[PDB]
């Protein structure tokens, strides 16, 4: 919720950083998402981020694969009113890796990486 | 590589190779290459000659084999190829570009590069090179030649004439490098010769300077003006020459104008007044201290105004204190009456036309040069001009130059016009000012006595006058006057200095520094002092005392010595930063000034000693120590300044800020700690090769750092460094340091390289939504450095580094703003 | 041994540095405000100057980088702040003046 509305870049490598430190593959995968998705040419552009290792669960989520608040925010405003294809790109280079093998597994990111 | 020797069949079985590039290796001899190659790289090896399996290559393209000790070149008959297009031979010892066998089977080549060797002359056939694009014969100082074939060339941009001795120096530069070619080109056509030098008669305040020139053409007011005239020579050595008299004016309320007036390419006269001897020579030394300093090469011959009167002999000091210590080349000396005709008047005839027929500046012969005819009919038709339009208004606007040139049928277009009256202002005949800063693009002076005569009348509190009394063009005469130094009057202006005192006084927080100069030249402090007002400036005759506060100020004075005769310049100023900040655009301003207008004193004793002063006990200096500031420079590995014990030291910044690279804003300090870099290995040099770039791991950030060879100035750097130190756009390449211990540079790295690389490599990842990113970006750049006042002038895809490949990033394009520096 | 009195009498008797005989001429002085409604002036407007005046009037305005002349202080702390007692001349007017200038 909070990345689909704006989050400024350098916030959102900060938060990254913070994330993996304390590394759960989830809200990672959302912030890599956010930064190094480019879903128009099928690219991947993980680049310059220094992140130590990879782990395969989290650029899991980045290969393809309720209307409570918005009902309340028409009232909330209406009473507002009336007061008033595979991806092929996959780019790890300035992270500082130290040894790839951990996406040599048979995880599940194999059918993506053929 | 370090390879020694291929094998003979080491490319035997590869019949498709095309760019066998081998540099900087060992190299002695190529063993049978393939017929089917392209182009071959084999510079920086140990070659002797061109070896003759690469001249037998049916296809080749390109040849790099610069830097290497190769002495003959093979003629246009022996290459076997008809498809050459880029011969490189620079660094060799080569003698000959013998280009006489067959020279039209090299009409397809395009570049060219004979530099940095031990050329003769280059041979009149090169004119059939229909389609040479960059030839390059600079950096040889062994030439002293062009041919007149050569303007057939006219494909060539580009031409390099970096130090190399020159025969017409007609102050147009290869900096168009075309109309070279057109001067060439014309000079072909017809190369009339050409018969006409000044003659600036120079004296003082009544002397020799007009009845000896009214006997010396066999023909009293003082002069106003300079009172140009002219008088023919005929030579019976049948040599018509003409040659125009500038008799300068000799009272100092005109000698502020007259460094506009005096050139390199002249005869001078000095004029001894010799009524009062042995003291009118001593008093005419600025006089020749100034001939010296404006035209280092033009020879003077001195004139003894008074043989009516006797103190005989006057030439003891002549021929002692005048002869070489700082003066120009006196190359003869006279006593005359100059009233009625003599033997020592005829005697004096005779020498000047014979010093003018010797000039010789570099040994051409400027008395007798060569032009096309196209200038001589120019000046036939403004000479005829002059007497064509009255003495009301002899300034000629520039479409009536033009109807006057297709009145007549010369060669002559627009091109080639404005290096026309560029020569013809150099011999003096029309003067005209091609400074767009002035409106003088139309304003072209026939008889220039007018303009000279006009322009100084006007010097005929104290000193300063508002507008007060010419057919509308008065915004004209103002900006004239502040052209010619005369806009308040910087002459005639107050030469008592008031009794100043200073908020510092401790001897610590005090910046001084010297500029000792013999004598000051002539309209020194009137430019100065014009080019000084970009703040109470309360100033005199010399100097400024410009002030902001207390903290930050500034003094131009002009101090004199107890027992010294050299004059000084002492410029006080403040040691916070704003006062390092001031000292350095002050210095910067002389010394531009002193570059642009007196050459002659920074050239080599050097005649102008920059010193700087420093205290040890801050409070009773006692006399701070005089430094010389080349030495001072000399010392920038040890940061800190010492006696001769190291009880104590100084910082060069304390007392020399603009060396020590602290005068500009101090962000861009090169902080020499934490610069993890290596200028050796070439890994890094991959970062870009045609400039210094390298990589380099700077302050824990990758940076990626531009060494500046000896192709640059420490002042013009600093320049550079001051323009570029403020811009900080975020489509811009922001710099990091700079500084000196070597010469470098610390911008900003791009990861991705240039864009021409990118889409010439991979051009898949241009999708239509990072191009548009990208096009924004260098939008945005060229933007702001539109709203920073500034032009770019070079703009390609050669200087739009990326950064990143995500379409939607926050910087994805940057330009290269080191194109504003040069 | 009694120079210091010497030079005690002679501040007292305005001569210390001396106030006579110090540079008649007046320099080029401009001024960083000039807009006239940022300047105050005010004349003292007088026949002629009393013999000792200006020396006397020199001395008790030195209680700040002060460039003065024979008739004239001009003390300089800021194009914000200073100061200019200086001795203007009228056209067609016998009278001599007194003007100072001061920034708003
Ligand atoms: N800061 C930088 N980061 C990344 N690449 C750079 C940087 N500066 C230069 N380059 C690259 O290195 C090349 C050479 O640099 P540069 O000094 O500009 O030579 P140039 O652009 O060909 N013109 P010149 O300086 O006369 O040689 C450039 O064309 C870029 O591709
Ligand atoms: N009688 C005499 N007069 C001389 C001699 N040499 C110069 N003069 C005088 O010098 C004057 C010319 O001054 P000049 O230097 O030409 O004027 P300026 O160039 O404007 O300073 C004339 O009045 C001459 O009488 C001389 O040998 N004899």
């Amino acid at each position: 919720l909070l990345l689909n509305s704006g989050s400024r870049e350098q916030d959102v490598r900060k938060a990254l950083t913070i994330s993996i430190g304390k590394g759960d593959s989830q809200i990672i995968s959302l912030l890599l998402r956010r930064l190094a998705l480019d879903v128009a040419n099928n690219s991947i552009c993980l680049g310059g981020f220094c992140i130590g290792k990879v782990e395969p669960s989290w650029l899991g989520p980045l290969f393809p694969d309720t209307n409570i608040a918005s009902t309340l925010a028409r009232m909330v405003i209406r009473y507002q009113m009336k007061s008033a294809e595979y991806i092929t790109s996959l780019d790890l280079s300035a992270n500082e890796l130290r040894d790839i093998d951990a996406l040599s597994q048979k995880c599940c990111i194999s059918v993506h990486l053929e | 590589n370090h390879i020694s020797s291929l094998s003979e069949n080491f490319l035997e079985a590869c019949p498709k190779v095309e760019s066998f590039s081998a540099r900087m290796n060992f190299l002695a001899a190529m063993p049978f290459l393939p017929p089917s190659m392209t182009i071959l790289k084999l510079s920086q090896n140990k070659f002797s000659c061109i070896p003759e399996a690469i001249l037998n290559l049916p296809h080749l393209r390109s040849l790099d084999m610069s830097s290497n000790d190769i002495q003959y070149l093979p003629g246009p008959a022996h290459w076997k190829s008809l498809n050459l297009r880029e011969l490189l031979f620079s660094h060799n010892q080569i003698s000959i570009l013998d280009l006489s066998e067959k020279a039209y089977l090299w009409s397809r080549v395009e570049k060219l590069h004979l530099s940095h060797n031990k050329l003769k002359e280059i041979p009149p056939e090169i004119g059939c090179l229909e389609n040479l694009t960059s030839l390059d014969v600079s950096y040889n100082l062994e030439l002293r030649s062009f041919p007149n074939e050569m303007g057939k060339l006219s494909k060539i941009w580009d031409l390099p004439l970096d130090e190399l001795h020159l025969n017409f120096d007609f102050k147009h530069i290869g900096c168009k490098a075309k109309d070279i070619i057109r001067f060439l080109q014309q000079r072909l056509k017809k190369a009339v010769p050409y018969n006409r030098m000044k003659l600036m008669i120079v004296g003082n305040t009544g002397s020799g300077k007009t009845t000896l020139l009214q006997q010396l053409m066999k023909t009293q007011s003082a002069t106003v003006g300079i009172d140009v005239k002219d008088w023919p020579i005929q030579i019976r050595r049948k040599r018509d020459l003409v040659l125009n008299v500038w008799d300068f004016a000799g009272r100092e309320e005109f000698y502020s104008t007259h460094p506009h007036f005096m050139t390199q390419r002249a005869l001078y006269l000095a004029v001894y007044d010799l009524s009062k001897g042995q003291a009118e020579v001593d008093a005419m030394k600025p006089w020749l201290f100034n001939i010296k300093a404006r035209a280092s090469s033009s020879p003077v011959i001195l004139v003894g105004t008074h043989l009516d009167v006797s103190k005989a002999c006057m030439s003891k000091i002549t021929k002692e204190l005048l002869n070489k210590r700082g003066f120009p080349a006196i190359r003869d000396y006279h006593f005359v009456n100059a009233t009625e005709e003599s033997d020592a008047l005829a005697k004096l005839r005779k020498t000047i036309i014979n010093e003018s027929l010797n000039f010789k500046i570099r040994d051409q012969l400027v008395v007798g040069q060569l032009i096309p005819d196209c200038y001589v009919e120019l000046e036939k038709i403004i000479l005829s001009e002059r007497k064509n339009v009255p003495i009301e208004f002899p300034v000629i606007d520039r479409k009536r130059l033009l109807q006057l040139v297709r009145e007549n049928q010369l060669q002559l277009d627009e091109n080639e016009l404005p290096h026309a009256v560029h020569f013809l202002n150099e011999s003096g005949v029309l003067l005209h000012f091609q400074d767009p800063a002035l409106q003088l693009s139309d304003l072209y002076f026939v008889e220039p006595k007018w303009l000279c005569k006009i322009m100084a009348q006007i010097l005929t509190p104290k000193g300063i006058i508002s507008r007060r009394d010419p057919k509308n063009y008065m915004t004209q005469y103002f900006k004239l006057l502040e052209k010619f130094q005369i806009a308040l009057v910087p002459s005639s202006l107050s030469d008592h200095r008031p009794v100043i005192e200073l908020p510092h006084c401790e001897n610590s927080e005090i910046i001084i520094r010297l500029y000792e100069m013999p004598y000051f030249p002539m309209g020194f402090w009137s430019r100065l002092i014009n080019r000084l007002l970009e703040p109470n400036r309360m100033y005199w005759r010399q100097g400024i005392y410009l002030n902001w506060s207390p903290e930050a100020y500034c003094l131009v004075g002009s101090e004199v010595l107890d027992n010294h005769p050299e004059s000084f310049l002492k410029i006080t100023v403040p040691s916070c930063r704003k006062g390092c900040i001031l000292l350095g655009q002050v210095v910067d301003h002389i010394d531009s000034l002193m570059e642009e207008w007196f050459p002659g004193l920074l050239e080599i004793e050097t005649l102008l000693k920059k010193w700087a002063l420093y205290s040890f006990n801050d409070g009773e200096e006692h006399q701070k120590i005089l430094l010389d500031d080349l030495m001072k420079k000399a010392e920038e590995g040890d940061l800190l300044v010492n006696p001769d014990q190291p009880r104590l030291t100084i910082p060069i910044s304390q007392i020399a800020p603009d060396l020590i690279l602290a005068d500009l804003p101090r962000n861009i300090m090169l902080n020499n700690d934490e610069l993890e870099f290596e200028q050796a290995p070439e890994f890094l040099l991959g970062d870009g090769s045609f400039g210094s770039v390298y990589r380099a791991a700077y302050e824990g950030e990758e940076v990626a750092v531009k060494i500046f060879n000896k192709h640059t100035s420490l002042r013009l750097l600093r320049q550079e460094l001051v323009v570029l130190c403020h811009l900080h756009h975020p489509s811009l390449i922001s710099l990091l340091a700079a500084g000196i211990r070597p010469r470098m540079l610390v911008m900003e790295l791009a990861s991705k390289g240039s864009l021409d690389r990118l889409l010439q490599q991979d051009k898949a990842s241009l999708t239509r939504t990072l191009q548009h990113r990208i096009a924004l970006h260098v939008a945005d750049g060229l933007r702001y450095l539109h709203s920073a006042m500034i032009i770019y002038r070079d703009l390609k895809p050669h200087n739009v580094l990326l950064f990143t490949l995500y379409p939607n990033a926050a910087i994805i394009a940057k330009i290269a703003d080191y194109g504003i520096a040069q």
